[PDB]
Parts: C-alpha cells; sequence; structure tokens
C-alpha cells in the first residue's frame, strides 16, 4: 500500500491516488480513513475492486467519488470541492483481517490491517 | 332488527341504530386465565368495572387529502384512568378490547373506512438504521399517527427523527393492503353503516405478558373509498373511536412507571 | 451380522424427505402449549376470505390508494365495459397479487370454483343496476353486452344490501388448471357492464367507486407445491 | 454520532487500567464487530483487538478487551512504558457504515 | 376425506337472495356454485391433502452459507474457524412462508451439506478433512482460536462429519421459552424512564432477546496442509410438527434487515389497462 | 410395537408401517395423518348466527 503525493490547494478539486500488490486489489476492500491533527480518525468510504461497489459516509457523500483501475491495481479517491476543515492526514488502508463472526448468513467481515504511510493535504491560502 | 345494538360495560352505554353487526375476531370471546395456562403464581387483581369501561379517545378528522389513522393497544389506554394506573403499577397485564368505531354522515355523503385490527401490527421506520424507531414515537397514546402517501428518507444524521413513515398501500408494513382483510375487520360504508364493532380476544404467544412493553393489536383505520360530498369545495366528517377493555388482570405490583416522553 | 444390500438412491439428500433423525437436545421438557385463537391447518381456510383486487393497473393509478377503485358515473348508457378479467388466478397482474393468487403462486395446479363479490361505495341516493359476466373460453372475448350476455352472469341491483356476489363454476376440461399463463387450459373472460344506467339526484356526487373482492369456494383445491416469483434477492 | 471515550487515561508503571468506549444500540451493543486499535505519534494505527475478546498475532497478551451491553472496554494490565500514545475504538453501524471513537490518550507517569 | 359434492340445483324464483350480501359486516358470503347456477350431481374426489400446513413446510430451505478455511495460521489470516448466529431472516423465501403467520411452534431438523476447495493445486495436495459443528447455547463462551478449550464439547452439542459422507443430519424440538415462536414482535425489550439519561433505555423495535436461539461454530479438526482450502458448509432448515396461529398478508416489497422495513423496490404492480384482458 | 396405517391410493399394497427407533418425539417422522379444517372463524367472525338465503342486513 503506497501513496501518491502530498499537495495543497485551496478551493479546487484533489485527486488521491493508492497503489496496492495486484492479489489484495481484487480480494479485498480497500478503505479511506483521515486525520486532522489532533482531532482524531475519521472514516470517509470504501471501494471495493472485485465488484466496483461505493459506500460513502454521510458527511462525505455528495463531495467524495471513488474509482478503480484494474490495469495498475490502483484505486482513487476524489474530493469535488475543499474548505479549510479538510487539512487532514488521509490514509488508504487494506481491509484483510477476518472477523469469525460471520456477516448477515452470506458473507465474511473484513477489519483494517494493513494502512499506509498517508497523505498530507493543506487547504490555506 | 339487526341494525340495533346496545351494548353495556361497567358504568358506560353504547346505542347504534344503523348498525352492520359485531365481529368476535377468531371466533373468540375474551376470558380469564385457566388454572391450565397460568405462568405466574401470585394473585392476579380484577378491577372489574373499574377498568372495563368505554373509554373515548381524540377525535380524528376524515377529509379528502386523509391517508389514513392507526393506534396501538394498549398503547392507546395509557391514560385512561383505572386501567392506565393499573398497567402503570404492575408488571404483567392482559386485557381482551371491544373497539367501537363512530363515523356519522348523511345520505348525499359517500366514502367507506376500513377498520383492520392488527394482532402484531409493526410499522417500518424512515430511515437505513434498521429497527431504529424509538419508545416515544413507536407509543403515541390516543393522539395515533397518521398513514402516509409516499415514502420519505430522513437524512439527518445529526439529529436523527427516529419515527415511522408507514405508507398506506403498503399497510406500514410491506404488505399489500387489499390483503389485510385477512385480519378481522369491518367496513363503514355510509350509505350501508355509521358504525363498526370489533371483539379482540387476548392473542399472545404467552398467557400473560408485560403491556409497557409489548402492544398485543393494532387498529388501523384507512380510507377505502374517498369521501366526496355535492361536488363543492371542502368536506370534512369526524372519526371517534371508543374502547373498553375486557377481563382484565394484573399480576406484578410494585411502584409506578413513568416512562420517558419527548 | 445381519446381511444386507445398499439400493440405489443411498447416501442422497431428498429436500423431501420423512426419515427420522437423532436429537441434538435429549431430555428436553417441551413448554406446553395454550389455546391461542385462530389457528390455521389448512392454507384453503386463507383463501376462501374476500381481498380486494388491484383492478385499475393505469400508470397514474397503479402502487397508489387509486388501483382498488374502478369509477363508475352518472353519464349515458353504452355498451362499452366498465372492467375487464382475464381469469388467471395467478399470472395476470391484477389477481396474482391477491391472497389466492399469492397462495396459489406457491403452487402448479388449481381447481376449484371463484367468487367474485363487488361493494358499492356511492351515496344512499345514487340507484343503478349492473351486468357481472362470466364468458368460457373459446370464443372473443366479449367486447359488449350482446356478447356478455349469453354467458355465465348476474345482474346486480343496487339496494340496501350493498355487495353481490358471482360464483364463476367449474367449467374446465381439465381435472386441474395451470398456474403460469397457458393457452391451454385458460380461464375464460370476467368484465362488468351497466345494465340501465347510475342515476343520482341534485346535490349528489356524479362519480362513485366500486371495489371488487375474490375468495375461493369450500370444493378448492392446489396439488403441487413451488417455489414463487414474487419474492427475489440481491447478491 | 461519533463513538463516546474518555479524553485521557493516566496510570503508573505495574498498575491495571482500563479504557472504556460507550456506542449506542444498533452499534457495539448489536454486532460483535467491536475493535481496537493503537496509534503511537508518527505512526499508522495498529489493530490490537479485532474481535470483542481476541488479540491478533504478535500483540502481547497484557492487552484485554470485553463488552457489556452498549460499553466496550480495552483493560491493560501491567502498564508499561512503551503503551503511551493513544487508543482508538472501532465498531459497525447497521446501516453498513464504519464509524471510530474520539480516541484517548494514554500518559504513563 | 373428500370435498364435499356439487348437489343438484334447478331454476329458482323466491325471496331467497344468496347473491345479494354485505362485506361491511366483515364476513364471507359462503357461496356455492348450486346458489347461482343451475348445476349437476359431481362426486368430488378431490382432497386438500398438499394444502396443508405440514405439508406447505415440508420442504427444506437454506439459511446460512459458513465458510471456513483450512491453511497455516502464520499467512494472511485465514478463517481457521467461524460462527453464525442462528436465524432465519436472511433468506427470504423461508422467511417469507414463516411470515405467512405470525405464531408457530414446531420442531426442527437440520441438515448440513459440506463442499470444498483448491484454491491453487499446484501447491500439493490435502487428505480428507473432518469438520466440527459445535453448538453455542446463549451464554456459552464463544471460541477465539481454532484449538481453544471451548471445542471440547463437554456439554455443548456437537456434531463430527467426514467428507465425503452422507451430510449431517440432526433435530431438535421446540425449544422457544414462549408457548409460541413470534414472527412478529410489536415492542421493546426494555422501557425508557423519566429523568434517565439518553444512553440508557434505548432498545430495538422488535428485537426482543438479542441472542435467542445462539450460535453455530464451525472448524477444521484437521492441522494445516501446505495447501489452502476453502470449504463452505450449506444449513438446511426444515420445519415439521408445525401448527401456526394467526394469518397475515405476505409480503411484497424486498426485504430491508431483520424487521419490516424497506427502502428499495417498491411500486411492485405492472401496468395493466382496466378495459384489456 | 410398530404402527400400520394405510397410503395413498393414487395409480393404486394399501397398508404401510412405522416404528420409532428414538426416545424423544422431536426425532419422529411427520404423520401427515391431519386434515381438520374451520374455516367459519375467518370467514364468518360474526356473533349472529349468518344464514345464506335471508338478507344479511335485516
Ligand atoms: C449441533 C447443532 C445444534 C443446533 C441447535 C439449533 C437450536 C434451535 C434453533 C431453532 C430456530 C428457530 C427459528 C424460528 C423461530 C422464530 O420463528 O422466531
Amino acid at each position: 500500500v503506497q501513496s501518491g503525493a502530498e499537495l495543497k490547494k485551496p478551493g479546487a478539486s484533489v485527486k488521491f491516488s493508492c497503489q496496492a500488490s495486484g492479489f489484495t486489489f481484487t480480494t479485498y476492500d480497500i478503505h479511506w480513513v483521515r486525520q486532522a491533527p489532533g482531532q482524531g480518525l475519521e472514516w470517509m468510504g470504501m471501494i471495493s475492486p472485485s465488484r466496483d461497489s461505493t459506500i460513502y459516509a454521510q458527511k462525505f457523500q455528495g463531495r467524495v467519488t471513488m474509482t478503480s483501475d484494474t490495469s495498475t491495481s490502483t484505486v482513487y479517491m476524489e474530493l469535488t470541492s475543499l474548505r479549510s476543515e479538510d487539512t487532514a492526514l488521509y490514509y488508504c488502508a487494506t481491509a484483510s483481517r477476518p472477523s469469525a463472526w460471520v456477516f448477515r448468513s452470506l458473507y465474511t467481515y473484513y477489519y483494517m490491517d494493513v494502512w499506509g504511510t498517508g497523505t498530507t493535504v493543506t487547504v490555506s491560502s | 332488527s339487526v341494525r340495533v345494538m346496545q351494548l353495556t360495560l361497567g358504568n358506560s352505554t353504547i346505542t347504534t341504530q344503523e348498525a352492520a353487526n359485531s365481529v368476535v375476531a377468531y371466533g373468540r370471546w375474551p376470558e380469564y386465565i385457566r388454572d391450565t395456562e397460568a405462568n405466574p403464581v401470585d394473585q392476579p387483581t380484577e378491577p372489574d368495572v373499574a377498568a372495563c369501561r368505554f373509554y373515548t379517545l381524540d377525535t380524528v378528522t376524515w377529509r379528502k387529502e386523509s391517508r389514513g389513522w392507526w393506534w396501538k393497544l394498549p398503547d392507546a389506554l395509557k391514560d385512561m384512568g383505572l386501567f392506565g394506573q393499573n398497567m402503570f403499577y404492575h408488571y404483567l397485564g392482559r386485557a381482551g378490547y371491544t373497539v367501537h368505531v363512530q363515523c356519522n354522515a348523511s345520505k348525499f355523503h359517500q366514502g367507506a373506512l376500513g377498520v383492520f385490527a392488527v394482532p402484531e401490527m409493526c410499522l417500518a421506520g424512515d430511515s437505513t438504521t434498521h429497527m431504529f424507531t424509538k419508545y416515544e414515537n413507536a407509543n403515541p397514546g390516543e393522539k395515533g399517527g397518521e398513514f402516509k402517501g409516499s415514502f420519505t428518507l430522513d437524512t439527518n444524521a445529526t439529529n436523527p427523527a427516529r419515527n415511522f413513515c408507514p405508507v398506506d398501500y403498503l399497510f406500514g408494513s410491506g404488505v399489500l393492503v387489499g390483503n389485510a382483510f385477512v385480519y378481522p375487520h369491518q367496513i363503514i360504508n355510509l350509505r350501508t353503516n355509521n358504525c363498526a364493532t370489533l371483539v379482540l380476544p387476548y392473542v399472545n404467544s404467552l398467557s400473560i405478558d408485560s403491556m409497557t412493553k409489548h402492544n398485543n393489536w393494532g387498529i388501523a383505520i384507512l380510507p377505502l373509498a374517498p369521501l366526496d360530498f355535492a361536488t363543492e369545495s371542502s368536506t370534512e366528517i369526524p372519526i371517534t373511536l371508543t374502547i373498553a377493555p375486557m377481563c382484565c388482570e394484573f399480576n406484578g405490583l410494585r411502584n409506578i412507571t413513568v416512562p420517558r416522553t419527548q | 451380522g445381519l446381511p444386507v444390500l445398499n439400493t440405489p438412491g443411498s447416501n442422497q439428500y431428498l429436500t423431501a424427505d420423512n426419515y427420522q433423525s437423532p436429537c441434538a437436545i435429549p431430555e428436553f421438557d417441551v413448554t406446553p402449549p395454550i389455546d391461542i385463537p385462530g389457528e390455521v391447518r389448512n392454507m384453503m381456510e386463507l383463501a376462501e376470505i374476500d381481498t380486494m383486487i388491484p383492478l385499475n393497473l393505469t400508470s397514474q393509478r397503479k402502487n397508489t390508494m387509486d388501483m382498488y377503485r374502478v369509477e363508475l358515473s352518472d353519464t349515458a348508457h353504452s355498451d362499452t365495459p366498465i372492467l375487464c378479467l382475464s381469469l388467471s388466478p395467478a399470472s395476470d397482474p391484477r389477481l396474482a397479487h391477491t391472497m389466492l393468487g399469492e397462495i396459489l403462486n406457491y403452487y402448479t395446479h388449481w381447481a376449484g370454483s371463484l367468487k367474485f363479490t363487488f361493494l358499492f361505495c356511492g351515496s344512499m341516493m345514487a340507484t343503478g343496476k349492473l351486468l357481472v359476466s362470466y364468458a368460457p373460453p373459446g370464443a372473443e372475448a366479449p367486447k359488449s353486452r350482446k356478447e356478455a350476455m349469453l354467458g355465465t352472469h348476474v345482474i346486480w341491483d343496487i339496494g340496501l344490501q350493498s355487495s353481490c356476489t358471482m360464483v364463476v363454476p367449474w367449467i374446465s376440461n381439465t381435472t386441474y388448471r395451470q398456474t403460469i399463463n397457458d393457452s391451454f387450459t385458460e380461464g375464460g373472460y370476467i368484465s362488468m357492464f351497466y345494465q340501465t344506467r347510475v342515476v343520482v339526484p341534485l346535490s349528489t356526487p356524479r362519480k362513485m367507486d366500486i371495489l371488487g373482492f375474490v375468495s375461493a369456494c369450500n370444493d378448492f383445491s392446489v396439488r403441487l407445491l413451488r417455489d414463487t416469483t414474487h419474492i427475489s434477492q440481491e447478491a | 454520532s461519533a463513538l463516546t471515550q474518555p479524553a485521557s487515561v493516566s496510570g503508573s508503571p505495574g498498575q491495571s487500567i482500563t479504557i472504556s468506549c460507550t456506542g449506542t444500540i444498533t452499534d457495539i451493543g448489536y454486532y460483535n464487530y467491536v475493535s481496537w486499535y493503537q496509534q503511537h505519534p508518527g505512526k499508522a494505527p495498529k489493530l490490537i483487538i479485532f474481535d470483542v475478546t481476541n488479540r491478533p498475532s504478535g500483540v502481547s497478551d497484557r492487552f484485554s478487551g470485553s463488552k457489556s451491553g452498549n460499553t466496550a472496554s480495552l483493560t491493560i494490565s501491567g502498564l508499561q512504558a512503551e503503551d503511551e500514545g493513544d487508543y482508538y475504538c472501532f465498531s459497525h453501524r447497521s446501516n453498513n457504515i464504519r464509524v471510530f471513537g474520539g480516541g484517548t490518550k494514554l500518559t504513563v507517569l | 376425506n373428500s370435498l364435499p359434492d356439487t348437489k343438484p340445483s334447478g331454476p329458482a324464483h323466491s325471496k331467497e337472495i344468496p347473491a345479494l350480501t354485505a362485506v361491511e359486516t366483515g364476513a364471507t358470503n359462503p357461496l356455492v356454485p348450486s346458489d347461482t347456477v343451475q348445476t349437476r350431481h359431481v362426486i368430488q374426489r378431490r382432497t386438500r391433502s398438499e394444502s396443508t400446513v405440514e405439508s406447505f413446510f415440508a420442504r427444506g430451505a437454506c439459511v446460512a452459507i459458513i465458510e471456513v478455511d483450512n491453511d497455516a495460521p502464520t499467512k494472511r489470516a485465514s478463517r481457521l474457524f467461524s460462527v453464525w448466529k442462528i436465524t432465519y431472516k436472511d433468506t427470504v423465501q423461508l422467511r417469507r412462508k414463516l411470515e405467512f403467520f405470525t405464531y408457530s411452534r414446531f420442531d426442527m431438523e437440520f441438515t448440513f451439506v459440506v463442499t470444498s476447495n483448491y484454491i491453487d493445486a499446484n501447491n500439493g495436495h490435502a487428505l480428507n478433512q473432518v469438520y466440527q459443528i459445535m453448538y453455542i447455547p446463549p451464554g456459552a463462551p464463544i471460541p477465539g482460536k481454532w484449538n481453544d478449550y471451548t471445542w471440547q464439547t463437554s456439554s455443548n452439542p456437537s456434531v463430527f462429519y467426514t467428507y465425503g459422507a452422507p451430510p449431517a443430519r440432526i433435530s431438535v424440538p421446540y425449544v422457544g421459552i414462549a408457548n409460541a415462536y413470534s414472527h412478529f414482535y410489536d415492542g421493546f425489550a426494555k422501557v425508557p424512564l423519566a429523568g434517565q439519561a439518553s444512553t440508557e433505555g434505548d432498545s430495538l423495535y422488535g428485537a426482543a432477546s438479542l441472542n435467542d436461539f445462539g450460535s453455530l461454530a464451525v472448524r477444521v479438526v484437521n492441522d494445516h496442509n501446505p495447501t489452502r482450502l476453502t470449504s463452505k458448509i450449506r444449513v438446511y432448515m426444515k420445519p415439521k410438527h408445525v401448527r401456526v396461529w394467526c394469518p397475515r398478508p405476505p409480503r411484497a416489497v424486498p426485504y430491508f434487515g431483520p424487521g419490516v422495513d424497506y427502502k428499495d423496490g417498491l411500486t411492485p404492480l405492472p401496468e395493466k389497462g382496466l378495459t384489456t384482458y | 410395537g410398530a404402527q400400520v396405517s394405510s397410503q395413498k391410493v393414487g395409480a393404486h399394497t394399501i397398508n404401510y408401517t412405522t416404528i420409532n427407533y428414538y426416545r424423544d418425539s422431536a426425532s419422529n417422522a411427520a404423520s401427515k395423518q391431519d386434515f381438520a379444517q374451520d374455516p367459519s372463524k375467518f370467514t364468518e367472525p360474526i356473533k349472529d348466527v349468518l344464514i345464506k338465503t335471508a338478507p344479511m342486513l335485516n
């Protein structure tokens, strides 16, 4: 799990890039968690590249769009508009530690266990 | 001959002159707990005429844009005198019900109401979060609630409403309202009858249950045909409910239950 | 050692077997039953109950409360039909989502007679007559009162008794009829017409609604259980 | 809508401490998908408990977890100076939304 | 027994009116075809035997797919054991057939079908596996590892299945704490009281017991092979000796969660004209 | 202690034999001998007696 770059601009859209291994791209889900300085963790959403299904948080539903790329085993996250509160450290995480409890009656739940080094974005003039 | 009735329970008396008939739900009259079915061991209290009497709830108004009304038993009688006090003082409670719906109109009016008595009338919520409706919204009391025309999703994640969103053709529970007639029911058709009477026995998977935690019956009033009168601009006729408990018994006496209301 | 021979069909799992099996919780004290009201022993006790038919499946009328109501009027006499039914108690889109239709969607074969009950929801001053007809198949579907008079019909007078029941008799070339919309063993045609017309006085609404009901008789049967197409699960 | 944790817990070395995480229903009080994360300064968060009472491989045995109703608790017995940092509570909400806690700073006295 | 016979009927001209009725009274008109048309004498030999509730619930249905893995525990965190909480509500067909009614009381027969698969056969081969299915009643401890002390099964019932055998089958009696099972519960587990905090007294609408029937724990008894083997065990549930007590309309929209909620899949009926057959 | 009873005569010996091998009643097979029915508690749930030839409202 590697993060692309570190950027800064007010107002305009900022695109994120997270490249992982080819086995973990196709098998497991990839999660996005952000962390403001001293303010704790905050979940943003989920991309699942085996079926290209997206789940977003209700705080970030209108602003965040997530895509996938099977040719490079890389997932992307785009925040369409940024505010000054969005100055944070953005993590890319892979959910590969499973639960013993069966999710519903047909599926398996996975916790995050592999975390990237992160991406710091600053929103200030 | 059949169209006149006189009901008397306690100190209360209802007389009707345009009745259809009286429905006993599932062919079973209300009764007390027999000794072969008694689960608690303490002596029950039976208030008789103090609790088994006709209580009149608030009057709702039928108009053209109205889509339905619903109530929960014994939640609708929680503020109604000694029945409500015996319910709030005791842990366990059991009562059958006689539900009488009153709605009169002139011979130039038209319309039809479906009076449905539903055992375990569960209702759907307003949000993606499952089973998230609170106690204060699921137990409104004598005011009941109203069926809605379309499903609306609550997007407020900061302060959620945590309320029901019952859609009337989905009967509040995702079943088609034409198939709701398998429940014990009567129809108030304004050219035919002005009242509906349902006698409901105690229906549960237990001989006695906690009345404050659990509602045994639900009464749903839905307009099967809309109200119309003389092609004028507006019309509005009232609907009055009158519910009497039958065969009350309560077992576990302790201090008062004051539920949270907000 | 008793000599035995293993027949074919050994070590299989049939979903509809009736074999005995060992118990995981022996010597369990089962909670004794009580007399709960309303015990159902047969599914045909539930098909004999009147349930409303979504007759008006027009695009502005469907999936609202308007789909159960068919609008009658004060206008002049015509031999055009009011409603039309194809008598397929499942796979007609009106009759399959009744309780009779939802029970019959779990079965492949049905037989027996049907009761169609229509309730008049107009004013007391509204008075009129109606012709409710059943046509057995093998002919053109009746588009006029003159064609549907020749079939099985009931003339209903609107009065103090607010509803009337037409019993569709069991006329079939086969012992059982198929649930799906097969052209062989098709059911018939059911339609309603104006006999004279509905007349109202002044200061009365000129449009009134009718509600239809469907139920089975006591000679009704099903005989082969199957799955339904009304429920589905994603992923 | 975030999960509730105390802001700071303090303790001497050798003592037994407890960090408590209180959520709600449709949450911790409904599911068993309650997990704990540990974050030293400058580092990514590291999983120390994944199911309610269960530890991943490599996590030391002095960490323990429990659940009582809507509250999940992380107990460290025999506190050491290397346990100083932030501890984050995590669970699953029934509308398929994953939600963290506020975080508890641990100071070793 | 057979259905009642169609008695012969001639023409009628009298004061009797079987065709006229009143559905406002809440009753079905109990009409036979001799009340409306002229009928012949028909000896009916049809029976309602397949339409009984026992014959309606005679077929088993899949309720769970529980997935376990056999692998070395040092790499990639494989599911060496998995636990499933017992409910019928996650598969829609048996849930719809049960939610035809409100209250029910039956014995239940379980059947377990196990299938195994190789992830990559180039790593080697593996022997015949033995699968342990452990019942955990509510209150019993949950395993944390595949080699935990809880798998000794001193009091918990357990079924050991060898792969390649006929499928494992047990039966349970009526295990409900009430006099019947409750498919619908219009209520709460606890009542909030005045003066207490907002975090106290909350409960789900219709949950009753949060752990009502317990859980099943599935593991592979054998040690790790060099090959990763995945296994799915499918739980088939068949009611028998069935009594039901309150009829309900069947569900017409897609299910959404364990309750009666709905989000999508609404407007189910299609377009059809009123005067088109 | 065998139980002998008649089976269905469709496309048709007449009798079949069933022996319970286990102690508990949950182990037993489905008997399928029930043909009790009474639809009148759902189809006519009325305090007064309904006569089909009479007017229902009188
Ligand atoms: C060795 C495995 C033993 C299996 C034990 C199964 C425990 C009893 C399960 C009963 C399930 C009841 C489901 C329907 C009840 C309801 O309608 O709420």
